[PDB]
């Protein structure tokens, strides 16, 4: 509210369903609008739903997770500079997060 | 006066006409360059006023007269030599 | 005598569509049920605020 | 001294039901019209598998 | 009335032409192209173009009535469009990384020189190395050094993230490959940086799946 | 370069693929989109055209 | 007493009011009529063309309306001249040149009423490059089905200015209307005021485009032209016995040894030449 | 407020035949009609007119008749067929104008509030002469001066869009003055572009002749406008020296060695591939 | 022919559907009363 | 007030409406290429100031 700009509010467990190549899709669209509105604040409550950690097999669900989760990763640090926009991760559980993350 | 052949006026024919001192032609000429009658420059190193000059006035039929005179000698320059030209390139002109 | 004037240009048949969004800079953006997408910059024989997708 | 064919096999997958299949009989038609001729496979790890 | 001719044959191309892709040549100045409005056809072809670009496909330009061929397209013009130039690029330089001394030099090694001092691997007859991969505990400093490199070269760029070619339908992914190496091919000397791999990587015995 | 820029100024011909169809000077054409023709020949070729 | 090969004669003010008629209302097909005078037996000419107001069903009768006829045609008598009407116009962008089945209607109204009243067709969109799209027809009887449609006689001006056209004898043409021959009443005073006042320039003939871009584009022609001439020197210190006759043929690529020569060197000619001749004369003319 | 008016050109195209329609009872010298017009910027357009009757006597010349009734309906016409098109003033010919032109144009002010007039030239055709369109303000005339009406002048041109275009390319047909030019081409442009050089100066010859001779009152406004113009002309100068002979040696070595020896050789090289194959036909023919 | 969505009171204003082209809102012809022109009814439809 | 509306509907019937695209790339200062929603690609050129 203080000086606001285009918030941004994700559920973080509605942006996952059967098919494969969404998930990522919808973490490059969501950064496409900040970047198209300069001043941006992401919120993203309950990361621990996708943030999780990378192990060996989950073999079906697991593998969706992870690459949903490098795409986060590596968009919000990736190599285009996030500029100007902010982001506020909040979940209640994290001790299982990436170190990465 | 002078048509601007040598309108390089030297600042002691100011100091003459005007009968002003020498230090004062300076602020003088810069004053009428503020007014904005005259386009000119200075020159300190022969101090001599260079003149590109914008502000017209009357100039009283008798001078009409030389006028008409420089118009014909500009008229006659222009109709001569550009029958050169005809005459020289005719042949690929077409 | 402009009254008249509409009346004649406005005349059946009519192409069906929907209006997909609304914008100002009072435009449109408008599929037909041809399949097409069209845009108008006026709109024309109704209100902009009586309209909605 | 031959005709000869070069298919990395995962281009034949390309995106629709059918299309994707067609163009393998629509391969060898184009090999027997050049009847002397040899086809090669890149990385039947793909296609083919199971 | 030949410069009449030349004139005419000039202005029958600036116009909206219509784009379609190249599919077959019968003989002399004529052949069979495709349209982008489905309708595949057979029209005459200019006498301007020179034949050595039409091999089996390019998209060509066409003219809306006589529908001949008009010119043809420049290679991959779009495909992915994927050229970062000049905002964006780097904002980063060279020294600005500290202490990746032996790790500097060796990237350089593979990108970076055999660019500008190519002679020098033509006069050992080397091959310069082709392919590189960095591995690390996460934040030392990897996609920082590969900003570095994005600075100082004046290749063609290309960026991308090792999740957004695996997607919705079937064989989309893999054309999606396809598609960034025909570009790196038709462009300059040029360097493809994708970003983590783990996604596409791991050895799979069978999938039963 | 007159005999150009007539040629171009000219609506150019269909495409229609026939693997097989009936004699007697007419034969039977699907094109691309569309449905099938009955059509005509033109006089510099023949019907074993199939 | 029957046709032959007629000439269609139109002024130029009709048509540059038909093909910007037709321009102004693109998808629309713009309708109009047009004004002129019977002159003899197998002649005429059109010298008028006046638009109509278009209404809801397009190009029919019900288009004609007749108290726009009578009052436009009125005050037309005073002003100008007065004269007969000789047909109409309508604009069909999507095709070339045919009557349709509602233009055919519409034609036997006129030709009922008057004596011959020829239709005349235009496409505006496919007019564009330097050739028009205008055609006139005129509707043929089925009383000379037993004989000759096309009653033409002693000239031999039908071969020229058309062969008919595939994309219109697919339709009526040739056995419920034919095409008649259209040439210009073009005239002096009119031609040089169009070709005069159109293109000209008069104190832009020794102006300078000084120097700053004339003298950079002296570098911007012979920069590549150094390389074409080190492509020049490749193929002619090759000269090997392909074939050569052979091996000049299917090399042919609008390239290098004479098309690619010297053209720059015509370019770079015209350009100094007029340049610094211009320079000289200035110098020349004022003072 | 006008930039320089853009002539359509059907519009004085159909001034000349409403001339010649007149023709045939010619005895008028003048023919007066309306000029439709559309009003974008401070640039303005034309594509459309009308013509009207209108008389005029030589005695008195202040009982003229622009017709109000005729120009009330037919425009009413041309409003319906097209409502893109408005009026925006009137034409005349005979560029000796007569001096009734102030009653004309004050009366159908009341039409357009900006109205302006386009003089064409149907006789005079040969110079340089395209049109010429006025302005009308009205000052008193001057700081101590008495009332006047005083016409004056905007810029004109002759403009084009698609599709008159292709009726005037189709039109041509003969000479066309045809596209981007060659030697000879550029040639003719300074000769005729020379040619009214004079012409212009040939009027401003007689116009100082003719006032300073003594018939006709002195303008002063004219007079130094015209001082201004012997102080600007450019002298020589040893600055003008060096510096003309440092560029024409420039744009002379492009010349020189780049396009008379290269063309040389290409013709040489044409020399030697005729040679060979004259007399290799010739030494085998049999 | 096509088939019709509804109508309209006191004067036609039908909607109707090739629905192989688009849904037009159409008009009857002069040849036919407008009681038989109900709802999802097979009707003859002009070209033009 | 009622007139005022009559001649906002005259400014309003001439016009056209246009087709929808979206810009695939830049091929030199005035030539790109775009293509329509359901229809082909182009190349096209700018008004004057766009
Ligand atoms: N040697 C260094 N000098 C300056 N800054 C550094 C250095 N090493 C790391 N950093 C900082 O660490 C941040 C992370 O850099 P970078 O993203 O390259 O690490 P990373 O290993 O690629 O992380 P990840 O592998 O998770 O993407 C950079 O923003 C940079 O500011
Ligand atoms: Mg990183
Ligand atoms: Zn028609």
């Amino acid at each position: 509210s203080q000086l606001d700009c285009n918030f941004l509010k994700v559920v973080s467990s509605s942006i996952v369903d059967k098919y494969i190549g969404e998930s990522a899709r919808l973490i490059r669209e969501m950064f496409n609008y900040a970047r198209d509105h300069q001043p941006c604040i992401i919120f993203m409550d309950e990361i621990d739903a996708i943030g999780g950690r990378r192990f060996s097999e989950g073999t079906s669900a697991d593998r969706e997770i992870q690459r949903t989760l490098m795409e986060l990763l590596n968009q919000m640090d990736g190599f285009d500079t996030l500029h100007r926009v902010k982001m506020i991760m909040a979940t209640n559980r994290p001790d299982t997060l990436d170190p990465a993350l | 006066t002078r048509p601007a052949n040598h309108r390089q006026l030297t600042f002691e024919e100011i100091a003459k006409s005007a009968k002003i001192t020498v230090n004062e032609v300076e602020l003088l000429v810069m004053k009428a360059l503020s007014v904005g009658l005259v386009k000119g420059s200075i020159d300190e190193v022969d101090k001599r006023v260079h003149m590109t000059w914008v502000q017209p006035r009357v100039l009283d039929l008798q001078q009409i007269k030389g006028m008409k005179d420089r118009l014909e000698f500009w008229c006659t320059d222009v109709k001569s030599m550009e029958m050169l030209v005809e005459h020289q390139a005719h042949d690929i002109l077409t | 005598e402009n009254s008249e004037k509409i009346k004649v240009n406005k005349t059946l048949p009519y192409l069906v569509s929907n209006v997909i969004e609304l914008l100002d800079v009072k435009c449109a953006v408008i599929k037909t049920s041809t399949r097409q997408t069209y845009f108008l910059p006026v709109i024309g024989l109704v209100d902009a605020e009586k309209l909605k997708p | 001294d031959c005709t000869f064919i070069r298919v990395s096999g995962s281009e034949l997958v390309q995106k629709f039901i059918g299309e994707g299949a067609r163009m393998v009989r629509e391969l060898f038609v184009m090999a027997r019209e050049h009847a002397p001729s040899i086809i090669f496979m890149d990385e039947i790890d793909s296609i083919g598998s199971s | 009335e030949f410069l009449h001719a030349q004139e005419e044959v000039k202005r029958i191309q600036s116009i909206p032409l219509v784009i379609g892709q190249f599919l077959e040549a019968v003989d002399q100045n004529t052949a069979i192209v495709g349209s982008t409005t489905g309708s595949n056809y057979y029209v005459r072809i200019l006498s301007t173009i020179d034949r050595e670009l039409l091999k089996p496909n390019a998209s060509v330009a066409l003219h809306k009535h006589s529908n001949a061929l008009v010119d043809v397209l420049p290679p991959e013009a779009d495909s992915s469009i994927m050229m970062l130039t000049s905002d964006q690029k780097p904002d980063v330089m060279y020294a600005d990384i500290g202490g990746m001394d032996i790790q500097k030099q060796e990237v350089r090694e593979a990108v970076e020189l055999p660019l500008t001092h190519f002679e020098l691997y033509k006069q050992i007859g080397i091959d310069p190395p082709r392919g590189v991969l960095m591995y690390g505990p996460p934040g030392c400093g990897k996609t920082m050094l590969a900003k570095a490199v994005a600075h100082h070269t004046t290749a063609a760029f290309i960026r991308v993230v090792g999740s957004e070619f695996v997607q919705k339908y079937l064989g989309e992914g893999p054309r999606m490959v396809r598609d960034v190496f025909r570009l790196a091919k038709e462009n300059a000397p040029a360097i493809i940086f994708i970003d983590e791999i783990d996604a596409i990587a791991t050895k799979r015995f069978d999938a039963q799946t | 370069l007159r005999e150009e820029l007539q040629l171009l100024q000219e609506q150019g011909s269909y495409v229609g693929e026939v693997v097989r169809a009936m004699d007697k000077k007419k034969v039977l054409v699907k094109v691309h989109p569309e449905g099938k023709f009955v059509v005509d020949v033109d006089k510099n070729i023949d019907i074993n055209d199939v | 007493a029957v046709d032959t090969a007629e000439q269609v004669y139109i002024s130029s003010l009709a048509l540059l009011k038909m093909l910007k008629h037709g321009r102004a209302g693109v998808p629309m097909e713009v309708m109009g009529l047009m004004l002129g005078e019977f002159v003899d037996d197998y002649t005429v000419r059109v010298i008028d063309v006046f638009a109509m107001p278009q209404s809801g069903t397009g190009v029919s009768v019900e288009a004609v309306d007749p108290v726009f006829q009578a009052k436009m045609l009125d005050m037309l008598k005073q002003t100008g001249r007065p004269e007969m009407v000789v047909g109409w116009y309508h604009s069909h962008p999507g095709f070339g040149c045919w009557l349709s089945g509602v233009d055919i209607n519409t034609q036997q109204s006129f030709e009922a009423l008057s004596e011959r009243a020829v239709a005349v067709v235009v496409d505006p969109i496919q007019s564009v490059k330097g050739k028009v799209v205008i055609d006139a027809f005129r509707l043929i009887n089925a009383n000379m089905m037993v004989l000759g449609h096309e009653p033409r006689q002693t000239t031999s001006n039908l071969g020229h200015l058309n062969k008919p056209s595939i994309q219109a004898l697919i339709h009526g043409l040739n056995r419920h209307y034919y095409s008649i021959t259209i040439n210009y009443r073009k005239n002096e005073l009119e031609q040089k005021m169009l070709l005069n006042l159109h293109k000209k320039s008069w104190m832009e003939g020794l102006t300078l485009q000084d120097y700053s871009e004339h003298c950079k584009h002296n570098e911007s022609v012979v920069k590549e032209m150094l390389e074409l001439a080190k492509n020049y020197n490749k193929a002619v210190e090759e000269e090997d016995k392909m074939t050569p006759e052979q091996l000049a043929i299917k090399n042919v690529g609008k390239q290098d040894p004479k098309r690619h020569l010297e053209e720059h060197v015509d370019v770079l000619m015209t350009s100094n030449i007029v340049q610094c001749l211009a320079a000289m004369l200035d110098t020349v003319v004022f003072k | 407020a006008v930039q320089k008016v853009v002539v359509h050109p059907l519009v004085l195209l159909s001034v000349v035949d409403h001339f010649n329609r007149i023709g045939k009872v010619g005895n008028q010298k003048r023919v007066v009609g309306v000029l439709l017009g559309s009003w974008q910027k401070k640039v303005l357009d034309v594509s459309n007119s009308f013509a009207v009757p209108f008389d005029e006597d030589d005695k008195d010349d202040s009982v003229w008749f622009l017709d109000h009734d005729y120009l009330e309906n037919m425009y009413g016409m041309f409003k319906k067929v097209n409502a893109r098109e408005r009026i925006v003033g009137w034409y005349h010919t005979g560029p000796k104008l007569h001096k009734n032109d102030i009653a004309i144009n004050e009366l159908m002010k009341r039409y357009c509030p900006n109205s302006v007039l386009v003089i064409i030239d149907v006789k005079p055709k040969d110079l340089g002469l395209p049109t010429e369109a006025y302005i009308s303000v009205e000052e008193v005339h001057d700081d101590g001066t008495p009332t006047s009406k005083t016409f004056e002048h905007v810029t004109s041109e002759i403009g084009a869009e698609e599709a008159e275009e292709v009726g005037v390319e189709h039109l041509l047909r003969d000479i066309k003055d045809t596209t981007v030019g060659t030697l000879s081409q550029r040639i003719t442009n300074q000769v005729h572009g020379l040619k009214g050089l004079n012409s212009k100066l040939l009027d401003i010859r007689s116009y100082l002749e003719k006032v300073a001779t003594g018939k006709l009152p002195i303008n002063h406004q004219i007079i130094y406008q015209l001082q201004d113009v012997f102080n600007l002309l450019p002298d020589v100068s040893l600055q003008e020296f060096v510096k003309a002979f440092y560029l024409k040696t420039n744009d002379q070595m492009v010349v020189v060695y780049l396009a008379s020896l290269i063309r040389s050789v290409v013709a040489l090289h044409n020399l030697i591939n005729n040679k060979i194959a004259n007399r290799d036909a010739e030494k085998k023919e049999g | 022919c096509t088939k019709i969505i509804n109508a309209d009171s006191e004067d036609p204003k039908y909607i109707i559907n090739v629905k192989q082209f688009a849904k037009f809102v159409v008009d009857l012809s002069d040849q036919v009363a407008p009681t038989d022109i109900e709802e999802g009814m097979r009707v003859g439809v002009d070209r033009n | 007030k009622q007139y005022e509306k009559s001649e906002n509907d005259l400014k309003a019937l001439q016009s056209v409406g246009q087709i929808v695209g979206e810009v695939l790339k830049q091929l030199t200062e005035e030539k790109f290429i775009v293509k329509a929603t359901n229809g082909p690609r182009y190349v096209v050129g700018c008004r004057r100031q766009l």
